[PDB]
């Protein structure tokens, strides 16, 4: 229900327009994106609503199904 | 330097005194950096440093020192008195008092003890803001535990009679627990005098910095609270001592200034603006927090919304208290705050009374 | 002990409470030093003038770190 | 005595403390270097040098963290 | 929080956050912080630290400098070389020595900002006792020959001072590969804090407050560390502006030999219009904290502004 | 002239015209050594000139205060 806002996050933040937003795609294999642009991008979705994600949390983020799965088992 | 009126920020009327800052200082160095460059004496500076912040919040509030405890807000120290006294009482005294007119915070604390199986009553106010001590002397039942009376009202600004609250608390053997929060540093508060058994204190409502409460827990006798399902910074909480030290200096003199500048605000409102009326009594009135309700004006003033429930509670209206005022003075506010805050108000309430909110109100 | 230096303290604590960054910060020190030193007026235990110059002189080294570090941090 | 996913929680802590600078040039500045500073190191392979990156980073750390909260205790708006 | 045109310096949050103890126990000194800032100053101009003095600025540093070495030979050395174009603290103490004896020559710069090595070397007196030279034209943006200079004056037994307020930490400096003997650094140029400089004396053959001297000495530090990336960053920056400003303008030129430019100082001249509030010339300034947004917003007012004051003109 | 009497009638509550360019501050004005330091402080905001202590001292009459420099 809530897995729209994260993917539109993602497109704005890694400069990927709303035809490539396929869910279950890997930042690093399937976006085209790197340990970096992954740190942005979690502190992105940290940064948009007032919710924090621990370092452990973050780094299992490196595909878009482990942000969709995050953001929601974690409220 | 652009001014600003006196009712825009609730926070902006108790702004970080410089000597608290300054206080502040060495121990935000020392904290800030991580703990790697910190010396070898970290330690004993900050158990000392706690040590001292204690026997000032105490000597504020004449207490014990080993009566202080320090939290993050007077939000947490509501949550531990209430929910820590009931939880911990659940044997045989299942059974809390309150007014309806306390914070947000001590009523949702208070619900929530209601949503795990507590009774609670919650006392309405009269027309003054004030309680009917003959309702709260008789809602005091065999198994109740606490009786949690703001010191002082956010919104109206008007004083509970705490010292008789307590008399009839400890009367019968019911625990007292005050949220000071608006009160501490700026009228006289004796945990001796009045039979308070628990206080709750917020730093940044005494000119101290954010993020930093503290609660005042009796020992003698020794009240007991239960743990809640964590420790505040050192600069923080040295923060919250030097700011209650300045306030015990310092509220004599803030005193007699914010009642010569709250009489001068609402006596120029008054003068310009007819059909105006202070909420609150104003014989226990604390003149720092002013509410003023205007009279002809229809809707809402906008600076779809919920109204205010506190001055529900007191008897007024709903197109009274809908669109009303709460001004603040403090120990830094100057003159002209007042007086360019007498006009703006002038000037917003005479062009909203020749209006009406339909238009505004239809924008879909 | 000292009858200039009480003049020379009010004159100091005066022209470093102007130089305050921020308007309540220097409006509040202004008002705060006159109304101190004036309700102070006419004391004649020589421990509380004393301690009085004491507290003055305190808070005259409060009143130059927060204005000198407040101007480092004061961005215009 | 430090790992990837060390690095990557510094370089996290980082953007973090410099987002949250009260003054635009020292904010923009900050990340804006913060940036540069890990994309021009990557693909370092001498432990000494990353060591020693790491180690500036760490002090540079705690610069941002004293400087952004002082900073913001004095930052009348 | 809006933005400023490109027309001091702004405090490194490293250099107040290094001075910040030594400002706490200040007011209500320390031998160990002076060494220190005298360790930074004299790594970052590649001197020895015991040849470093700390004073309040770099007028005091050039005072210092110009004003000991010539009244120090007021016996049989009245002669001083310097130029026209320099800082006025400079140019006043020359004045005040010109006032008390002294034969001063003030050597003119050519169109390019640089002085003439052949004019200068012609210039020296044999009754000459300090050549002073700035290091950097803070006006056109254009280096000086300073290693040049400094070996003609070395080659030829004449003390060299220079003026590097507008240099330090911008342009790459050896205090022994340009022979110089005698330097002015002011703090608040190179994003330290103001009311401090210090002064290079070279010792080899060939009360100040100490939360300023930190400052001072944290500031070299940092620009040390700093010089290459604010140079690239500085660089990109100025070009983009430089040629954004040339794509809509084609009859703008820049002032200063090129192959000789500090990227921080930018003169540019326009035509048929002068006095740009927000033939005479224009001087943008671009830093370390300076940001795309201010070079743009800068590029576009003074488009902008020159249009319209073209179009109030009557002119063809 | 106007803004010394100016100011020494603005700070010491006097109207423009009880503006006497002979009268003691102490015992024709009334005012104590704290509105003299206030006074002094108040002649050196008004002109960007400032004014020692030494001379302060001498400064007992409004002439004194009348052009000074
Ligand atoms: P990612 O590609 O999946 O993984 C990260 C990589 C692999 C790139 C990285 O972790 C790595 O291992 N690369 C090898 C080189 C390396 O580890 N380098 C260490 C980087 S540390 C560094 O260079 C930071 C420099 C300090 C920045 C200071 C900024 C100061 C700002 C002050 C503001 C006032
Ligand atoms: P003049 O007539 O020559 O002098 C006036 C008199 C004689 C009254 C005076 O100079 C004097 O000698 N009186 C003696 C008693 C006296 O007043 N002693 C000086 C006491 S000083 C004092 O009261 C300290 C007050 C300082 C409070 C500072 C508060 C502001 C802090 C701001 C923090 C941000």
């Amino acid at each position: 229900t809530i897995e729209e806002r994260v993917k539109k996050i993602i497109g704005e933040q890694l400069g990927v327009k709303q035809e490539e937003v396929t869910n279950n795609a890997s930042f690093v294999e399937d976006l085209g994106a790197d340990s970096l642009d992954t740190v942005e991008l979690v502190m992105a979705l940290e940064e948009e609503f007032d919710t924090e994600i621990p370092d452990e949390e973050a780094e299992k983020i490196t595909t878009v199904q482990a942000a969709i799965d995050y953001i929601n088992g974690h409220q | 330097e652009m001014l600003r009126p006196l009712y825009m920020d609730v926070q902006a009327t108790t702004p970080l005194d410089p000597r608290v800052l300054d206080a502040m200082l060495p121990y935000l160095i020392n904290y800030y950096g991580n703990p790697h460059s910190r010396t070898h004496a970290y330690g004993w500076e900050s158990e000392a440093a706690m040590e001292r912040a204690r026997q000032q919040v105490a000597s504020l509030i004449g207490a014990d020192p080993r009566e202080i405890i320090f939290t993050s807000g007077a939000t947490e120290s509501n949550n531990i008195a209430i929910k820590g006294v009931a939880r911990f009482y659940r044997s045989r005294k299942k059974h809390l008092i309150t007014t309806q007119t306390e914070h947000k915070c001590v009523l949702d604390s208070c619900r929530s003890l209601e949503a795990e199986g507590f009774q609670v009553t919650y006392l309405p106010v009269q027309k003054s803001g004030i309680i009917d001590l003959k309702e709260l002397e008789a809602a005091i039942q065999p198994d109740t535990s606490l009786v949690s009376v703001m010191t002082v009202n956010n919104e109206i600004g008007v004083k509970q009679p705490i010292a008789e609250i307590g008399r009839i608390c400890s009367s019968r053997k019911v625990y007292f627990h005050t949220d000071a929060a608006q009160a501490v540093g700026k009228i006289p508060l004796d945990v001796n005098d009045m039979k308070i058994d628990l206080m709750s204190i917020s730093g940044h409502k005494i000119y101290g910095p954010k993020g930093v409460g503290a609660i005042y827990i009796r020992r003698r006798p020794r009240v007991r609270v239960e743990a809640l399902q964590g420790t505040v910074p050192t600069p923080l909480v040295v923060g919250l001592g030097a700011a209650c030290e300045v306030a015990q200096q310092e509220m004599e003199y803030d005193h007699k200034r914010i009642s010569k500048l709250s009489e001068r605000l609402i006596q120029n409102i008054m003068k310009s603006l007819p059909d105006v009326v202070m909420n609150g009594d104003p014989k226990h009135h604390y003149p720092g927090c002013i509410n003023l309700s205007f009279a002809y004006v229809e809707g809402e003033s906008l600076l779809s919304l919920e109204p205010s429930y506190v001055l529900r509670a007191i008897g007024t209206d709903e197109d009274l208290a809908h669109s009303s005022i709460r001004f603040g003075i403090g120990r830094f506010t100057t003159e002209e705050e007042v007086d360019y805050t007498v006009e703006k108000c002038i000037q917003h309430v005479k062009r909203l009374r020749e209006m009406s909110p339909l238009w505004e109100m239809v924008q879909d | 002990s000292s009858r200039a230096q009480v003049l020379a303290l009010y004159r100091a604590m005066l022209r470093e409470s102007k130089r305050f960054s921020a308007y309540n910060y220097r409006t509040y020190a202004v008002r705060r030093i006159r109304d101190a030193f004036r309700e102070n007026k006419n004391v004649k235990d020589p421990v509380e003038i004393q301690t009085l110059v004491n507290k003055a002189k305190r808070d005259l080294g409060v009143i130059r770190r927060q204005v000198h570090i407040g101007q480092l941090y004061s961005t215009d």
